[PDB]
Parts: C-alpha cells; structure tokens; sequence
RNA sequence: GCUUUACUGCAGGCUGUCGCUGAG
RNA sequence: GAUACAGGGUGACAACCCCGUACUGAAGACCAGUACGCUGUGCGGUAGUGCCAGAGUAGCGGGGGUUGGAUAUCCCUCGCG
RNA sequence: CGCACGGAGGCGAAGAACCACAGAUUUCCGAAUGAGAAUCUCUAACAAUUGCUUCGCGCAAUGAGGAACCCCGAGAACUGAAACAUCUCAGUAUCGGGAGGAACAGAAAACGCAACGUGAUGUCGUUAGUAACCGCGAGUGAACGCGAUACAGCCCAAAC
C-alpha cells in the first residue's frame, strides 16, 4: 500500500494548491524574518530528505537557506570592452541558485559536509532550499554503512568542488552519451567549454 | 614650490615597518597592513600569479 | 623618536652585525664583511 | 626554562658603584623584573638587596644595578666570584 | 667527560637536582670569571658544563624526575 | 583625450506585461 | 687479473697504487592492508498479484551565456508544467 | 672539536667523530586561537563558526602551508580578420573558493558501423582537420567506432 511519505511527495508536486498552499503562505511569513541559514530540527519534506539520504540519527543536520532570485548581481565594465562584453542586465551566473544555497550552508557549518539538498519554494524575490549536512567525525556516522563514505578525506569540501548532486547536474554530467563531450570527466579538462 | 628636491624635505613620516609575520619592512604602521605578505588584511598569505611569468 | 623594546633589540643586533671579521678567522681560512653598514651612508629597516 | 642572572657586568663604572655605593651590576634576563632580580640575587649570594635599577641595553641584554644593605659588602661578594 | 651517563642514572632523583644546581653554579662562576676578562679559564669545562646540564635534564625527563 | 542629430552597442530613467498576488 | 677494460682519485696518458666496477648477498621504502587464503551471509527459478520504484522534475515558453552542435551542445535566469 | 688550514684548550678504548632509525629539548611572532601590539605587553582563555552533548569548551571539527598538477566559480585586452562591430586571440591572462597524492569521472532513462550488434569510467593512438559552426569571410572544430592501457562492480529511497 501507499507509504505515508508518498502523501508528502504528492502534496509537493503542486505547492500552489490545497493545504500545502495555505501552509506555504503562512510559513514564508516566518521564513522571511529568519536569517540566511537556519538550522531546523526536522525536514519540511520528509520523503524528499529520506530519498536523498537523510536519517533521523546523530550527526545528520538539516538547514534552510534563502537566496535571492534572478540573474547576476553584476558591475558594469570600468575599462575598454567590445560590445559583446559590455552587458550587465542579461548576464546570469553559471551556478544555479540551489548550488549557491548549498555553499552558504556548508560555510555556516565548517566541520560538516553537504550530502544533498532540495527546494522548499519561493516568493517573488527569493528561493529557499533545505540542505542536508553530515558530521564526518561523529561515530554514529562513521559506523553507518550507508553514510560512512562521506567521512573519507577526499570528500572534504565536496560542495565547493561540485561533487554534490546539484553540482554534478549543473556541470552537465547527467547524460552519458550525446551532449556530454565537453562535460565529462570535468569542465576544466575539457577547456571550459561545457 | 618645486615638486622635486624642495618637497623631499618634509619626509619624516614613518609608514612601512618591519612586519611581525614576514620580516619584511612592509607593515604599514598607519594602515596596520603588510603590503608584502598581507598580514592585517588576510589570514592567507598574499600571493599572485602575476608575480612570475605566465608559463612559470 | 621613541623606540620600543623590540625595535631596540633589532637596532642592537644591527650594531653587532656591524663588527669586523675577527683576525683569527682570516688565519683559519687562509684568507670581508659584506654587510658593513654606515649610519649615514646606509639605511636600516623600519 | 630561563635563568634570571646571566653574569656580573664588570666594567670601570661597575667597580665605582661597588667601591663607593655598595652596588653590584648584573646582566640579567630582559624578561626579569626588579623584584625577580632582587630575589635571585639574594638567593645566589646570600645578601640583602635594598634597591634594584634596570636598563634595557643597546647590546640586547638587560642591566641591573643592585644596591646591597650596609650589612653586606659589595666588594667582598664580588671578590669571591 | 668527567660526568658519565651511568653515574647520572645511578643518582637518585634528588641527587640529580642537587648535582644540577652544583653544575649551574660552576657555570655561573665560569661566566663571571669570563666576564671579568679573567684568563685562568679552561675552555673545555665551560663547554662541558653545558652538556652535563643537558644530560642531567635529559635523564630527569627519561626517569620521570 | 575630447565632441556630436557618425556607426554600433551598454548603463540609467519612463512605461506595459508576468511572478510575489489574496476576498467580494 | 678480468662474470671486474664503467667512472673518479693519486705530483703527467693507471684494469692490476686508492675509491670503485662484475658476480653474490643484505636492509628500507613503494607495490599493499592489495592478490591469494578464510569466517559469516546466501545465488537462482516457476506461477499469481495494476503492492513499490527519487517533481517544480520530464516537458513547453520568454531572455541570455556557452558549444562543432547546426531546428539537432551544455548551462543560467523568469514564467508555465 | 661544521663551512674554516688560528691561538688556547678540550673530547675519544667508560669506543668519540661520523651515518641510520627512534626519542628528549624545541624562546618569540606566525592559521595564531584570552586580549591588545611593527616579533612586545596586559589580566585564565579551542578566539570565531560548528557537530555531539553528562548543556561544562566535557568530547571533537574547521582555519594555514605546499613545485606544479587537480576540481568548482569570475573572466579581459593587445592581437588576427591586413580597417572593424559578430567572429578571433580565449574560456587564454588574471581573480575568488577548495581537495588529494594524485584529482575528476564511473556501472546507461548509453550507443545507433540500425544490428540476430556493442556494453561503467579515464587516458593513449586513430577516426579527422572528417561531420558541424562562420560578416558562409578570416577562422573554428567534435563524436560513435576501432587498436590499445587498465579493468569491477555495488549501496540506498519505497513496497513488506
Ligand atoms: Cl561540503
Ligand atoms: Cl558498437
Ligand atoms: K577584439
Ligand atoms: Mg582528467
Ligand atoms: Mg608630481
Ligand atoms: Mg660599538
Ligand atoms: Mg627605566
Ligand atoms: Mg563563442
Ligand atoms: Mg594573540
Ligand atoms: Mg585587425
Ligand atoms: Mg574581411
Ligand atoms: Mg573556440
Ligand atoms: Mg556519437
Ligand atoms: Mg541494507
Ligand atoms: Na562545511
Ligand atoms: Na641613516
Ligand atoms: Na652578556
Ligand atoms: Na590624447
Ligand atoms: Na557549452
Ligand atoms: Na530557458
Ligand atoms: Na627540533
Ligand atoms: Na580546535
Ligand atoms: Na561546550
Ligand atoms: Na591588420
Ligand atoms: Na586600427
Ligand atoms: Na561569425
Ligand atoms: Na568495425
């Protein structure tokens, strides 16, 4: 039979309808008064969190981060530039907002490592994402068969090197065939043309 | 007043001094910032790729 | 000017470094202080 | 661990202080206070220190002018070391 | 030279301390004679005194004082 | 470097529209 | 003399004056906590069953960047879904 | 008894010098962390940010460095086009963030010599200056496949 979790999932398919709509309209009022990174005891989307690796266990942390909506907050050129490079308004950053959110969270918890993250909506001027971070030094995690992998040295600052799920998709690594000629194995090894 | 020799006479102000962190006489005592190692501005050591030729 | 205790230690060291290569070092090495500094002609740090 | 007293500062001026003012001169550790100099001197030479004057010298060392009580004789204390 | 390692280990914790103060005093008196420009020195000892002191401190550390 | 009703663009201002955005 | 005629040193051109050199042997490090071996677990197959299987996603539209990617690259942003 | 061939003196058969491994000591400033300061000073200190928490800094983490290599972001212009705007130089220089001894990638919502075919991923050789782009100018420029190197395949979420 349907899991209870399937109901949370189904509700989030349409965040502008039903009970969820009323919930968001109420919550965001409190969220807009909260800071940039807020640690929360329980995930707003339990199903999504568990699906991404979350566990109600010691050393597993969740935090909601708000990031402004829109394009690059860019300064206009202050020296010679050909027309092509004179733009300001239409330039957008190459890292998606979700990834920015993930980095802001990881910076807040220097000892923790980003496991994954997901969206929890947006209003007219900002987006919110909840990031799942893990304590690679806590023994409750070092002994977990499903999570201990994140404790390895080569996983340090994984979010900053694009090793996150949002990092990998944003790097164009989703496809294994056509279209990934300049993305795999890395954008840098491919000359930065991905 | 000439901008050369006659203007060199008022130069008795101490600015750059021996830096606590790197030992170079670059710690600007007015700014409390070393122009050589970055002490006072950054925890990381001041360094730039342009301090050497590009392919080196 | 007003020198601090640390500045003073450094000035003291510079003065000591300003001595000559002892006579016996000449004999021992079978034959110059490249750091001879004059107060007027040269300039110390700080 | 560093010691307080380094060695006796023996110069013409130091002799005059010894002969005429019952004072002993020492090269002490620059981290040492007048009180620490007073104590160390009393314990090493078994005398009574009345006053200590200090100076950070242009040699990078600290000089202490230690005056002894009338009970003690600087010349005698110095003559035995 | 004159003071060997065996002799230091054979000493009791309290004997090493007393021996340390003794060596420190001989050193201080040698540095005093040196400061006075006094030549009745024997350069080997002032150097040996430093090593002997180091040895005693090393053994004091080895044996837990 | 400077100018302008030279060419081409880029900020900025004004204005419509969409999102934030809801009830009769 | 040579399984040693590489090289160097030595009061001038040295296989045989000295270090070495060939042969043989030893140790450490790396390979690697890997391979092999082992302990535990248990692979798989038939039939029935619409019980489960990752959403602002797949996909579409507006505006850009990027790419050899051209209608047919990858990515960002706003809206829809 | 360093470079370093002096003078004086000393050490070594109680086996020194010297070499290897291990240990002791290891001032002050320095990420620099009790606070301040041009290497000093003032009156107990994981400062700051975090995880756990006996909710007490009790147990832990981060910071900074490194020849380049590596990954993720920001991103010129001289120049070439015999001018120049798209294009080119070039995702280069330079800048911000960060890992390791190597990184990154990686067990197909692949390929599409279309097949009764291949079978994770890097890399090397080739495919090929081919296809594709481009004031269709100047220029730009892959991939599948193949021959090699090395080979390795698995864990969750959910159902119950
Ligand atoms: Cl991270
Ligand atoms: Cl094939
Ligand atoms: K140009
Ligand atoms: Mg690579
Ligand atoms: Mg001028
Ligand atoms: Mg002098
Ligand atoms: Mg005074
Ligand atoms: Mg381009
Ligand atoms: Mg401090
Ligand atoms: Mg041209
Ligand atoms: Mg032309
Ligand atoms: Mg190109
Ligand atoms: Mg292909
Ligand atoms: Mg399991
Ligand atoms: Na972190
Ligand atoms: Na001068
Ligand atoms: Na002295
Ligand atoms: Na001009
Ligand atoms: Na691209
Ligand atoms: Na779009
Ligand atoms: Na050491
Ligand atoms: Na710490
Ligand atoms: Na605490
Ligand atoms: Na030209
Ligand atoms: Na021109
Ligand atoms: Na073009
Ligand atoms: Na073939």
């Amino acid at each position: 039979a349907r899991s209870a979790y399937s109901y949370i999932r189904d509700a989030w398919k349409n965040p502008g309808d039903g009970q969820l709509a009323e919930l968001q309209w109420q919550r965001q009022q409190e969220w807009r008064n909260e800071g940039a990174v807020e640690r929360i005891e329980r995930p707003t989307r339990l199903d999504k969190a568990r699906s991404q690796g979350y566990k109600a266990k010691q050393g597993v942390i969740v935090a909601r981060v708000s990031v402004r909506k829109g394009s690059a907050r860019k300064r206009r050129h202050k020296a010679g530039r050909r027309s092509k490079r004179q733009g300001v308004t239409r330039i957008t950053r190459r890292k998606d907002i979700q990834r920015v959110a993930e980095e802001r969270a990881s910076r807040t918890f220097p000892n923790l490592r980003v496991l994954n993250s997901y969206s929890v909506g947006q209003d007219g001027r900002q987006k919110w994402h909840e990031v799942i971070l893990i304590d690679p030094n806590h023994p409750a995690i070092q002994n977990d068969d499903d999570l201990s992998w994140i404790c390895a040295d080569d996983q340090a600052d994984r979010v900053f090197r694009g090793l996150t799920g949002a990092g990998r998709r944003n790097r164009g690594l989703s496809g294994k065939g056509k279209g990934s000629e300049k993305t795999r194995p890395s954008l840098r090894s491919n000359g930065g043309k991905g | 007043t000439g901008a050369g020799t006659p203007s060199q006479g008022k130069k008795n102000t101490t600015t750059h001094t021996k830096c606590r962190r790197c030992g170079e006489k670059s710690y600007h005592t007015k700014k409390k910032v070393c122009s050589s190692c970055g002490f006072g501005k950054s925890a990381k050591r001041r360094d730039y790729e342009w301090q050497s030729k590009a392919g080196e | 000017g007003k020198k601090s205790k640390a500045t003073k230690k450094r000035l003291a060291k510079l003065d000591n470094q300003n001595s000559r290569v002892p006579a016996w070092v000449m004999l021992k090495t079978d034959r110059r202080n490249h750091k001879r500094r004059h107060w007027r002609r040269n300039d110390t740090d700080e | 661990s560093w010691d307080v007293i380094k060695h006796p500062h023996v110069t013409e001026k130091a002799m005059n202080d010894m002969d005429f003012q019952n004072k002993l001169q020492f090269a002490v550790d620059d981290r040492a206070s007048k009180g620490e100099v007073a104590d160390a001197v009393e314990e090493q030479y078994d005398v009574t220190v009345e006053q200590v004057n200090t100076q950070n010298t242009m040699d990078g060392e600290k000089k202490a002018v230690v005056r002894l009580s009338e009970d003690d004789d600087a010349q005698e204390v110095a003559s035995r070391i | 030279t004159v003071l060997h390692v065996q002799e230091i280990r054979d000493m009791t914790p309290a004997e090493r301390e007393a021996e340390l103060d003794d060596l420190k005093t001989e050193l201080l008196n040698a540095r005093a004679v040196q400061a006075a420009g006094g030549a009745p020195e024997n350069p080997g000892r002032i150097k040996e005194l430093r090593k002997a002191i180091a040895r005693i401190k090393t053994i004091q550390g080895e044996e837990g004082d």
